[PDB]
């Protein structure tokens, strides 16, 4: 994040900055050492190896950052012949194989509550009860239990959503 | 002066969209609901 | 299929070894095959005397000289002029007609 | 006398000949007397009865070779001489010659040509094959091939064959195989789209002493360097000539101040009495420079709320703001810190910018990932130049010609070419084999390592 | 399951026809390759006109908008516009269907309808509908896993002369 304090002289700034850099670097390169000694196969501890994944994840989304800023920065790596040819040649499968698109579910699809049954069962089965469930994870087994309950307002929900929700 | 990075590969986008627009215009067999 | 570029000077002589395995044999028809081709009345008769030729057998390769007569002939003789005067001379009477010069501009580009 | 009527000469086949490295014998191992199979592509020795080209020639029933020292042909095992018009696109392969003309009219070429395969092309714009680690060379060498001058001179072999070198001398094998290299690169009439490295490349790793192998890549700005250098030595005959051709084509000169700092752990009192001591005082160690080294400003280390990207950027002008008469860096080695500043005074007709983007940090190398925004088609040094030298200066207006990029992290590297293809304005990104068009407004978006500037 | 997968791979290398007969110089080739990236590198735009073809046209462009969603960590955040997130529901979905598409750029068209066969009676995981179908093709045997491809593939000597001198 932005890191700039308005009142603070310049040259005390600069220093800083000077240190939050060469602790940065130690930092990325003792993280990447622990690393490849964990990895090659040493003998660690609990807390060396939950430390060091947290650096490793702030140092992998560190790297995704950057990578899609350089995609909107050089845009789409593939030219539009590739694009084009890839597709000419998808349609020409299709039309091949004689595919019938995918129509958007009807009100009255005969399947649909089977559907929405398995897909709930799906999402209990995620819970291996260990008697501690996070808000978010209790919430969600809540909102299970109310679609398990009345199947017919969530579809309605669920076609809305597939409908009209963008963001 | 500067650059806008981001309108150069906006405009790529654009231009990749169109032209696979392009290309599907023909395909008929689609489908799209209301 | 064929095209200008394909034929070099040696091209006819390459096409006469897949029949005949003597070099020396295979020269000397494909410089008869190319006489008959320069000398020829018309296509039924220069047909006649190429299958007289190389008798009823390479008939496939007949086939493809009587289809493309004055394009290999006039694109061998360009190919193997050993002077370079001869070369324009061979250029110049290939551009007096307009199928030689769809040849020209094919060998060219 | 048979000459003119040889029956075999159908037999050869254009698609194997690949005269691109080592001729020796394939038996023997020996350089002398090489001649080249045309039936199957492969080198024995030379004639006469017994020798390896004749009992191939009766076992194999191949009856057709070329002197690969004499460009000329012999139908054996009944050695005669062939003479045929038809094989002269062979000995041009084999041993590529440019006339006069030719060289002058080089530039001026809209048209592309044809290899004997179907594949179009032009010259110079041709890739080199990549053995396992030498896209850097690769990149190196094509940014060096395109500038007229340095080509020109390399395209005629008798300009550098007859200058002296003493009796144990490795170094000339650069030279002579760079004029090799750029004479293939640079034929109109190849049989393929593509040339190989290799031979240049074994030159290069000899010479260097296992510096800069092709199995590991190295840094293409110290490569850039000690190819300048090694060629600038080697055309120097038995002695350091004043001015070879690349120090007539790149070499500029320019005037450094140094002024040593009196120190930082010193009272005001003592600091500025030693300014009157003259050791801390400004010098003048006018010196020479076949390269300028440009260094990008430090990474922001946060982002900001403008160009949203997390991508940084610098205007062109802004590093090269060193390099006039006031800008000031500080340079620091043990005990002892520096301001040098600098002032160009010869500007060189082509003008080479190495931007230092690979710093080592106290624990590794770090490379900077800023991008320089510059324009292509103008920038005016002028105002770089004391007045005393502008004067002398008619024309400073440049553009740049080549542009050397490296991608990926600092281990996993690779290195892109983007050049400008004369005769025609357009712009090509050469990767070691793959030729793509360019357009020449994203050329500013890369991370511009290494560049050479033409001076109009 | 994938245990019966190599058992069925298995029995299918050796049921080819005279797969094992090596006396003409024939050879065979398995080659085993991962497609290198493939979450990470599917454009979005791409992707979304090519599911415009299979699904409907607002089915499409609602999952497009959700793979191009905002991530967080504890502390950090960024906006992922290049590549699928993996973590949805159908992102099983999407990864086998740029599969299949990447299947049909490695197989070619005429060779992937071979396989497949007609649309009326489609054949088994390694089944032809005739032999000489079977031996028209370099090409005998193809199967893409989640994102792993194995290949095995039969050539004659003068094929396989000609592609290494290619
Ligand atoms: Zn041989």
């Amino acid at each position: 994040i932005p890191w700039k304090v308005p009142g603070l002289p310049t040259p005390i700034e600069n220093m800083i900055l000077r240190y939050v850099k060469a602790k940065a670097d130690w930092w990325t390169n003792t993280a990447h050492y622990n690393r490849e000694r964990i990895r090659r196969g040493a003998t660690v501890d609990k807390t060396v190896c939950k430390k060091n994944l947290g650096r490793l994840t702030r140092l992998y989304l560190k790297a995704e950052q950057e990578r899609q800023h350089n995609y909107l920065k050089d845009g789409p790596y593939i030219t539009a012949e590739e694009a084009v040819a890839v597709y000419t040649t998808t349609v020409h499968w299709l039309e091949s194989r004689r595919f019938s698109p995918i129509p958007f579910p009807p009100l009255s699809y005969k399947h649909d509550t089977k559907l929405l049954i398995l897909a709930l069962e799906r999402l209990k089965e995620a819970y291996s009860v260990k008697s501690r469930l996070n808000q978010s994870q209790r919430e969600e087994l809540g909102l299970i239990e109310q679609a398990y309950d009345n199947p017919h307002e969530a579809l309605s929900r669920i076609k809305r959503h597939l409908l009209t929700q963008r963001a | 002066g500067e650059l806008d990075m981001r309108k150069i590969g906006q405009a790529r986008n654009t231009l990749m969209d169109m032209r696979l627009s392009q290309v599907s215009d023909s395909v008929s067999g689609q489908t799209v609901v209301d | 299929d064929l095209h200008p570029r394909d034929i070099d000077a040696f091209w006819l002589q390459r096409q006469l070894s897949r029949f005949y395995d003597d070099a020396i044999v295979s020269q000397k028809k494909a410089d008869e095959v190319l006489e008959i081709l320069k000398t020829a009345s018309d296509d039924r008769e220069c047909e006649n005397q190429l299958v007289l030729l190389l008798g009823f057998n390479t008939f496939d390769f007949i086939k493809v000289l009587r289809q493309h007569r004055m394009m290999i002939l006039y694109c061998t003789l360009l190919a193997s002029a050993q002077s370079e005067a001869e070369k324009e001379r061979i250029m110049g009477k290939m551009e007096a007609d307009p199928e030689l010069s769809k040849f020209l501009y094919q060998l060219h580009e | 006398r048979r000459s003119r009527h040889c029956p075999y000469l159908d037999t050869i086949n254009r698609s194997v000949l690949d005269f691109d490295f080592e001729k020796l014998c394939s038996i023997s191992l020996s350089h002398i007397n090489a001649y080249a199979c045309l039936v199957c592509g492969k080198y024995f020795q030379g004639r006469g009865l017994k020798s390896h080209a004749y009992i191939h020639s009766v076992q194999f029933s191949h009856h057709v070779f070329l002197n690969l020292h004499t460009l000329k042909f012999y139908c054996l095992p009944d050695n005669y001489e062939i003479i045929d018009s038809s094989l002269e696109d062979i000995t041009y392969v084999l041993k590529p010659t440019f006339t006069k003309q030719q060289i002058a009219n080089l530039d001026k070429q809209a048209k592309l040509s044809r290899a004997y395969d179907g594949t179009t092309y032009l010259p110079g714009i041709v890739g080199l094959n990549n053995i396992k680690a030498n896209d850097y060379a690769n990149a190196v060498l094509q940014a060096l091939s395109n500038v007229p001058p340095l080509r020109n001179y390399f395209l005629e072999e008798d300009n550098y064959k007859n200058i002296k070198r003493p009796p144990g001398d490795i170094m000339f094998l650069l030279v002579q195989r760079f004029g090799e290299l750029m004479r293939k690169l640079w034929n109109p009439r190849n049989f393929k789209a593509h040339v190989s490295p290799h031979e240049m490349l074994q030159a290069v790793v000899l010479c260097s002493k296992k510096t800069f192998q092709i199995t590991k890549q190295g840094d293409g700005v110290d490569f850039l360097s000690w190819f300048l250098n090694a060629l600038h030595s080697a055309l120097g005959g038995t002695k350091k000539k004043k001015k070879t051709i690349v120090t007539d084509v790149f070499q500029g000169s320019m005037r450094i101040f140094t002024k040593k700092l009196p120190h930082p752990d010193l009272p005001a009192e003592e600091k500025e009495q030693l300014l009157h001591n003259d050791e801390y005082q400004e010098t003048m160690v006018e010196s020479t420079f076949m390269y300028l080294t440009l260094d990008l400003p430090t990474a922001p280390l946060y982002k900001d709320e403008k160009e949203q990207l997390i991508i940084p950027q610098v205007p062109l002008f802004n590093i090269l703001a060193k390099f006039n008469g006031i800008t000031e860096k500080e340079y620091k080695t043990y005990k002892e810190n520096f301001l040098k500043r600098f002032q160009l005074t010869k500007l060189p007709p082509y003008l080479i910018f190495c931007i230092k983007r690979f710093t080592k940090n106290n624990f590794f190398v770090e490379k900077n990932p800023t991008i320089v925004n510059f324009p292509i088609t103008n920038v005016d040094l002028r105002e770089y130049l004391s007045e005393e030298v502008q004067a002398v200066h008619k024309n400073t207006t440049y553009d740049l010609i080549a542009n050397i990029v490296h991608d990926g992290k600092p281990s996993e590297g690779s290195y892109r070419i983007h050049v400008l293809h004369h005769g025609t304005g357009k712009w090509y990104e050469l990767q070691d084999l793959q030729v793509t068009d360019i357009l020449p407004q994203m050329i500013t978006l890369s991370e511009a390592y290494i560049q050479i500037w033409k001076r109009r | 399951p994938p245990p019966l997968l190599v058992y069925k791979w298995c029995q299918g290398i050796n049921n080819l026809q005279d797969v094992w007969e090596t006396s003409e110089g024939e050879c065979n080739v398995m080659l085993e390759s991962r497609f290198e990236k493939m979450y990470e590198k599917i454009d979005l735009t791409l992707l979304n006109r090519l599911l415009r073809l299979i699904v409907d046209h607002n089915i499409a462009d609602y999952m497009t908008a959700k793979n191009n969603v905002v991530i967080n960590y504890k502390d950090m955040n960024h906006t992922n516009s290049y590549g699928i997130i993996r973590g949805l529901q159908f992102a099983s979905f999407i990864v086998q269907y740029y599969g299949l598409v990447m299947d049909l750029l490695v197989l070619g068209l005429h060779r992937a309808s071979e396989m497949a066969g007609p649309p009326q009676m489609p054949n088994d995981f390694l089944s032809f509908q005739d032999i000489a179908t079977e031996a028209a093709h370099p090409i005998r045997l193809f199967c893409r896993y989640i994102d792993r491809i194995h290949i095995f593939f039969r050539f004659t000597a003068d094929e396989a002369r000609d592609l290494i001198q290619r």
